[PDB]
């Protein structure tokens, strides 16, 4: 359709609403690769997509505005998407990113380490990761809910991510977790999002918008998750490079958006509408501090 | 008295016929903009290429000091445009040549202020 056009897909809504029960992820397109343009990164063009569709959404953009980005390195040691975050981004929105392997990154700050060891004294307004392990796509093991680093991502939105925030979270067919399915309806809105030059991939971003720190909806993950592979079963997605030669809308939007520092008693049904429409981040607005737990061990002898 | 001379020996590399250091990581953008060589934003007009700027710096690439005393790149966290004649060396590129402190183009490559 027109979708060939767009950045990439959107989980429609009715898939959401099913109850499918988990199958194996088989891509009609399986294989195939999008033309990217000239010299650009598969990294470089899926995270445009990415930042191409967020700024379809009602993301709640202040001052002194915060992101960190977990899976931030490449296997070429440099940060594709950290340096497309960047250029969209307003320019002096402070920029966090990580990676297990050593990189150089033009983040303003870079913690090499496991994303378990990451500690942050501020709450963050964006949370994006692209935190992925290749061991995880073996089609001969069961695909349960994994844990690992998604265990830390749930617990670090519940604790570190402001209201009003939003996150975007890499997923695959056998990348996944079941919590951070349910998390999703903590949001104001949620969907899962298939950039057009990877649709040949089961990759999808699992995107929160507008965090609003309890239940909105009751989401089964089990469930989310085998009602999200049918979808990618049954809807095949034209590859597609088209909305990377638009890039004259695609600066993030400095929206100013308000930001108030509310105690647990003070939010009332009126602070969760404007938090619902991306009006209104809470948040302290102190200093951001940030450090990673490093291991001690002497292994002399 | 010794200190590593990298930018000397990535010259002497490529005079000899070394491959450029690769994966410069090339930014999406208009090519519309006001082509200065080190932007906060991708400002390639229709004859550059906009890259991130650390990428493209031979010290942060090669994890070595800056030559700057206090330690700070001028390419890392920003954006640099490189001719696209240019663009398959962008760290060859910005290591041997300058930026006009007046109007902010290359010299030789956009600055116009010896006119
Ligand atoms: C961008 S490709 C996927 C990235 O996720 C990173 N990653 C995977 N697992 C973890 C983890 N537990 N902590 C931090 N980074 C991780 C990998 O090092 C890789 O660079
Ligand atoms: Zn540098
Ligand atoms: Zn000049």
């Amino acid at each position: 359709s027109s979708q060939a056009w767009q950045p990439g897909v959107a989980m429609p809504n009715l898939y959401k609403m099913q109850r499918m029960l988990l199958e194996k992820c088989d891509l009609q397109n399986y294989g195939d690769s999008a033309t990217l343009p000239k010299g650009i990164m598969m990294n470089v063009a899926k995270y445009t997509q990415l930042c191409q569709y967020l700024n379809t959404l009602t993301l709640a953009v202040p001052y002194n505005m915060r992101v960190i980005h977990f899976g931030a390195g490449s296997d070429k040691g440099v940060a594709p998407g950290t340096a497309v975050l960047r250029q969209w981004l307003p320019t002096g929105t402070l920029l966090v990113d990580s990676d297990l392997n050593d990189f150089v990154s033009d983040a303003d700050s870079t913690l090499i380490g496991d994303c378990a060891t990451v500690h942050t004294a501020n709450k963050w307004d964006l949370i994006i990761s692209d935190m992925y392990d290749p061991k995880t796509k073996n089609v001969t093991k069961e695909n349960d809910s994994k844990e690992g680093f998604f265990t830390y991502i749930c617990g670090f939105i519940q604790q570190k991510l402001a209201l009003g925030g939003s996150v975007a979270i890499k997923i695959t067919e056998h990348s996944w977790n079941a919590d951070l399915y349910k998390l999703m309806g903590h949001f104001a809105w949620w969907t899962a999002f298939v950039t057009n030059v990877n649709a040949s991939s089961s990759e999808a971003f699992l995107i929160g918008c507008n965090y609003l720190g309890k239940p909105r909806e009751q989401i089964d993950g089990y469930v989310m998750h085998a009602n999200y592979i049918f979808w990618r079963n049954t809807n095949p997605i034209q590859l597609s490079s088209y909305s990377l030669f638009d890039m004259s809308k695609f600066p993030l939007k400095l929206r100013g958006t308000a930001v108030m520092s509310l105690k647990e008693g003070q939010i009332n049904d009126m602070i969760l509408s404007l938090l619902s429409k991306g009006r209104l981040i809470i948040r302290e607005n102190n200093r951001v501090v940030i450090s990673s737990d490093v291991l001690v061990n002497n292994e002399n002898l | 008295a010794f200190a590593v001379d990298a930018a000397k020996a990535y010259k002497d590399y490529l005079a000899s016929g070394g491959q450029p250091i690769t994966n410069c990581v090339k930014m999406l953008c208009t090519h519309t903009g006001t082509g200065q060589a080190i932007t906060v934003t991708p400002e390639a007009n229709m004859d550059q290429e906009s890259f991130g700027g650390a990428s493209c710096c031979l010290y942060c690439r090669c994890h070595i000091d800056h030559p700057n005393p206090k330690g700070f790149c001028d390419l890392k966290g920003k954006y640099v445009q490189i001719p696209t004649t240019c663009a398959n060396d962008p760290v060859g590129f910005t290591l041997k040549n300058t930026v006009c402190t007046v109007c902010g183009m290359w010299k030789g490559y956009g600055c116009s202020c010896d006119q």
